[PDB]
């Protein structure tokens, strides 16, 4: 009876008696109605047509919407889609925690990129070291002014940047003069570097790993590739 | 300044001679002093400041109370050794934690973190997308079909970056680093 009624209703009438219709809990219903991209917004909150709220959204034309969005897609468990969202939002933080937690270099790259956008140093490291790439790690020191440790990871798992670096380093020590400031040696001396000869690189474990970074390394598993990283690792590593 | 050996012809409190401290840069009398300090921002500058100019193997105490816990962590990782790490993780993970126990996972392959993890989570999702490599992903489902599964779609992540760097023989680590005057 209503119905007929209904032509007979437009905008703002839609909108109270979908409220109306919204305490019926005649929700798909109030759906139908439905007439305000916010209260079409916050009904396909609690309606979740997910495409469809992606339509409504269109282009959102807020983040906000992203975020609340995403709180709800990824409860929806809606993914694939909530990833072309949150990407879309490039809503970094929660993003990161699927992406980790399954695993990916690809938004590694993306991500090197936001990684570069973030602002804190921090982060960026982890996502440089996580690629794996020291390399990386050790460019974004420079900017920094992250000196002093540039240097243990140069030396820890040796880009020989140390040698590098220190020079650099020390010289910023040597700016502050004093010789006990400044602080001197590389092969020998000081330090004594190569002669020392002791954790952090060569050949030959280097070309067993250089495949082993190719392969996965392997216990029983998922097309969620392998690589370990424990007890095993420390003794092959030393061969 | 000209030598800490003026230092020696006078000085006095330990705030004073803390000030001296910095104003030498007196770090003998900066140990003492720290360990009189307990001014922490004090500290807070100085272990590193203590590290610039030296020694970590002290540094690691000085930040050890100051809770720059994470750093040490990160030493520790940066290093090419494991366990210590790892008891800290304990002490960290069992002070709580819902975005913390990444620390632990990458520079490992195997975590225990995960059995802790799915009560944070405990969507069986996250403990697929964790599970399923040591040939695990299984009881990750069990859980999933118990609850009456949720899951239908998921995004591109597949294990693809790489967790790998640190220190194979020739040329170190640095649990300690040399170092000289000169």
């Amino acid at each position: 009876m209503a119905d007929k009624v209904l032509p007979t209703i437009p905008k703002e009438q839609r909108t109270r008696v979908a409220h109306f219709l919204e305490k019926q809990g005649f929700k798909q219903q109030a759906l139908t109605v439905s007439t305000d991209p916010e209260h079409r917004f916050e009904l396909a909150l609690q309606l979740g047509e997910l495409k469809i709220a992606y339509q409504l959204a269109v282009e959102a034309e807020s983040e906000q919407k992203w975020k609340q969005l995403a709180e709800l897609a990824i409860s929806k468990c809606q993914f694939s889609l909530a990833q072309e969202c949150l990407h879309h939002a490039q809503d970094y933080g929660g993003l990161l925690l699927l992406a980790t937690a399954s695993g990916n270099a690809s938004m590694v790259n993306k991500l090197a990129e936001g990684a570069e956008r973030d602002g804190k140093n921090n982060v960026a490291f982890m996502s440089y070291f996580l690629q794996g790439k020291l390399d990386a790690c050790l460019e974004l020191l420079i900017r920094t002014g992250r000196l002093p440790e540039a240097a243990f990871l140069a030396r820890t798992y040796l880009p020989s940047q140390v040698s590098r670096v220190v020079k650099l380093w020390r010289e910023n020590l040597s700016k502050v003069n004093q010789k006990a400031a400044e602080s001197l040696a590389d092969p020998t001396e000081y330090e004594n570097l190569f002669p020392g000869l002791k954790e952090a690189f060569v050949v030959e474990e280097w070309v067993k790993e250089t495949h082993a970074d190719l392969w996965p390394a392997k216990q029983y598993p998922l097309v969620t590739p392998n690589e370990e990283r424990n007890v095993m690792e420390e003794a092959k590593g030393f061969q | 300044k000209g030598y800490p050996e003026v230092a020696l012809h006078f000085v006095k409190d330990e705030k004073t001679r803390f000030s001296l401290a910095l104003e030498c840069g007196n770090i003998e009398i900066a140990l003492e002093a720290a360990k009189a300090l307990d001014d922490k921002n004090c500290w807070e500058k100085l272990g590193e400041v203590a590290l610039l100019q030296g020694n970590h193997q002290i540094v690691e105490m000085c930040y050890q109370r100051t809770k720059n816990f994470d750093k040490l962590s990160f030493l520790y990782l940066i290093t090419g050794n494991l366990e210590k790490l790892r008891k800290m993780m304990k002490i960290a993970e069992i002070r709580k934690d819902m975005s913390g126990h990444y620390q632990n996972a990458l520079y490992l392959g195997d975590v225990s973190e995960r059995v802790r993890i799915l009560k944070n989570c405990g969507q069986k999702s996250l403990a697929y997308l964790s599970a399923a490599t040591h040939g695990l992903d299984e009881e990750a489902e069990s859980l999933k079909e118990t609850f009456d599964p949720e899951k239908e779609t998921i995004p591109d992540i597949d294990p693809n970056a790489k967790l790998l760097q640190p220190p194979a023989p020739i040329m170190p680590l640095d649990t300690n680093w040399p170092l000289l005057t000169v």
